[PDB]
């Protein structure tokens, strides 16, 4: 079991993303009490603006209305209305009031906090000026830093666990894990894109979050780290034969974390090895001159 | 916490090893008396070492070692160790005498 | 290495009469085992993040516990003898044998 | 226990926030004594200028009056001349003076500090230029930034104590404020923002401020930080069995305060726990096999 | 070399005179033994130079 902790940021779903923008050009009457910073709810309002770009469409449509136009004479004339902008909702007070629009107000699209707000009291409104952008975090981001070198620490079988220090109080719930496609050329880092069910919004965008990773290796023949002696040209264990004689023997190491490293080939399962006093021991059958028998048995 | 905050090892211990000392400027008349200047900085709550400066923004937020490390306090490294009656390990000292005497 | 992985000291804090040793490191954890080290992460100038194992190749390996030298060079003894026996003659027998095959 | 005084900062209200801009494009004949940084009130003239496009429109009314055309004939160009834009005061000029109007006059929306001002005179406007923007500071803000930590603490906050060096005698015990729902990435704190009254202009945006917290949190598992023994992952604590032996014990750590650590669990009410990592050697005595010599 | 490679005779001595050391990470207990960490780090080759 490869185990491994990472460094992470909390940040916006971008998949919760909306930038509002005026359909047509006026001039902004009323600004309500926000800014960026704030969180807004789906339907929040943002702003009060004159759009007069609409007003001679609108005034043909009453105009047949009462001078007995036809029915498609009508829907006609109400596509011509909605593919210049004006919103379908805005339409729908329309022909359910008879009478022309020339003030709306803008709502927030989704649940969310804004990011960006260009337009103040007293301003004139343009087709590119971003009245709002609002950004998500119901199901919040968390980003993970992963060194390209470590890379091969990561495979679909990995089990992952969020941490975050400013909340050792909430058990956190990965719904989606993702290795996106590149690597920051920035830090030379990959990016470990998961996503956590954040329900009470108590996981704010930008805190530090902490991502330990599990991951499933070869099956190995595994003995506790204690128990292997490395001399960096040999790799022994203090094996306990039944007799109950201490013999070394030399082990080929594979990879080793959590304390228990895995050997490639060398012993066999249901063996003993010795973890405490393996050094006395060793030191013992060093002087015993078991360690040079064994080495010499070959 | 040091790749989360833009802090170095390098950084942190320069940092370190400048916040823990005690300055002197001079003396000040008054009186026809002699004060002199002192100015703490010596190192002696914990907090004083949470509180050692890394990083200060344009805006006036700082972020101190507790943000990139934790203070907690321990033994240090022996070169020998001594235990008495098998009871326990303490700590003593022996006595030499000026070779002549 | 010297202080992350070390239990390098840095400085020094002054109570009183006592004075007690103020050193930097990483988690123990970090720094378990061989391949602790291989993954040991750094922070580079650049912001970067990387480990150990991408500036240095790191090898267990044995090697002396103390080197012990007479004369400023280095010197490594060899202890013959005899269980009683005779002596002015033998280092006569190889001060030449030795210095003849 | 809890006892921090996180930095704020003084600055203006964003609800009071204007900026105005002219309604349609011309050129300034006349730019009033002001410049960023100056005090301004709803009503302060701020430019006069000259605007041709309306004049087209106020033609078509006026000669309406001039042949007392249908009413629903000036109500109708009346409001082609608001929906081209033109100040709803400016139209109530030009029916009384009955005279095309074609100076007119931007003016302060609402009381506060001009923080851009970029038209003087010999210039032209356009509609994005931006003739003034004046932001407010009545009831001034104030944004602490406290650490991303404690944000499981401050959450619930029962009040703060705001203070400012400017003015040592403006403290006020601040028992509402909002925090925002974002954390700082530069540095990693909450932000918490609060709106002090300024009737007497004292707290100047751009003055430093502090926000006390006297608090504790609530009972919880409370054991002396000196006793916690942790590694980087695994980590315990050193429990005093009734026979007076050592024994190691998994736990799980809430958050520290003041020397004293609130624990999650592993271990209940009452169990003697040694206070001492000084068991093991600092350097390198690996924690997990030093724990392991202590039991059998 | 100095001008077209934006370095300065300052910096170059700065930067050779930080890279001829080696270093010690104390110790590292593992198998009951007590295995040091030492860091190469001193000058050998001539491209230890280069």
């Amino acid at each position: 079991t490869f185990a491994q902790s990472f460094p992470a940021n909390v940040s916006y779903n971008e998949y919760q993303y909306a930038i509002v923008q005026a359909r047509a050009a006026g001039f902004i009457d009323k600004v309500y009490p926000l800014t960026v910073g704030d969180k807004v709810q789906k339907g929040t309002p943002l702003l009060d603006l004159t759009i007069p770009d609409w007003v001679e469409a609108q005034s043909e449509y009453l105009l047949l209305r009462e001078t007995g136009g036809t029915a498609t004479q009508t829907e006609g004339i109400l596509e011509r209305l909605r593919l210049a902008g004006m919103p379908e909702a805005d339409i729908r007070r329309l022909i359910a009031t008879q009478k022309i629009q020339t003030r709306f107000t803008l709502k927030a699209p989704i649940d969310g906090v804004i990011t960006a707000f260009d337009l103040r009291a007293g301003m004139n409104i343009a087709k590119d000026n971003v009245v709002a952008k609002i950004q998500g975090m119901d199901p919040v981001w968390v980003t993970a830093a992963i060194p390209e070198s470590i890379a091969w620490l990561v495979k679909d079988a990995s089990q992952f666990t969020l941490t975050v220090p400013a909340r050792p109080d909430k058990t956190l719930t990965i719904r989606k894990w993702t290795l996106l496609p590149g690597v920051d050329a920035a830090t030379r880092t990959l990016q470990l894109r998961l996503e956590v069910d954040n329900a009470d919004e108590a996981l704010k965008p930008g805190m530090n979050a902490w991502l330990q990773l599990n991951t499933a290796s070869e099956p190995m023949l595994l003995i506790p780290s204690q128990a292997l002696i490395d001399t960096g040209s040999e790799q022994r264990v203090i094996t306990v034969d039944a007799d109950g004689r201490f013999v070394p023997k030399r082990v080929a190491v594979f990879q080793a974390s959590q304390g228990v490293t895995a050997l490639r080939s060398g012993l066999a399962e249901g063996e003993k090895v010795v973890s405490s006093g393996l050094f006395l021991i060793d030191s013992e059958a060093n002087i015993s001159g078991a360690l040079e028998r064994m080495r010499s048995e070959s | 916490r040091l790749a989360q905050y833009g802090i170095s090892l390098a950084e942190v211990k320069s940092a370190l090893d400048a916040s823990n000392q005690e300055a002197g400027g001079s003396s000040i008349e008054l009186a026809e008396a002699e004060y002199m200047v002192r100015a703490s900085g010596y190192l002696q709550t914990l907090d004083d070492f949470n509180h050692i400066v890394l990083k200060a923004s344009e805006n006036g937020v700082p972020v101190y070692l507790r943000d990139v490390a934790k203070v907690q306090i321990g033994p240090e490294m022996r070169r020998g160790i001594a235990e008495l009656n098998g009871e326990g390990e303490v700590a003593g000292g022996v006595v030499i005498l000026r070779s002549g005497k | 290495v010297t202080s992350a992985v070390g239990g390098a000291m840095v400085g020094e804090t002054v109570e009183g009469i006592a004075r007690y040793p103020i050193n930097l490191r990483y988690p123990q954890s970090w720094r378990d085992s061989p391949q602790a080290l291989r993954q040991l992460p750094i922070l580079t100038p650049m912001k970067q993040q990387i480990t150990l194992a991408d500036v240095a190749d790191i090898k267990v390996s044995t090697g002396p516990s103390m080197l012990k030298t007479e004369n400023a060079r280095p010197t490594s003894w060899i202890y013959i003898d005899a269980r009683d026996r005779d002596m002015v003659s033998v280092v006569h027998d190889l001060q030449k044998a030795i210095a003849e095959k």
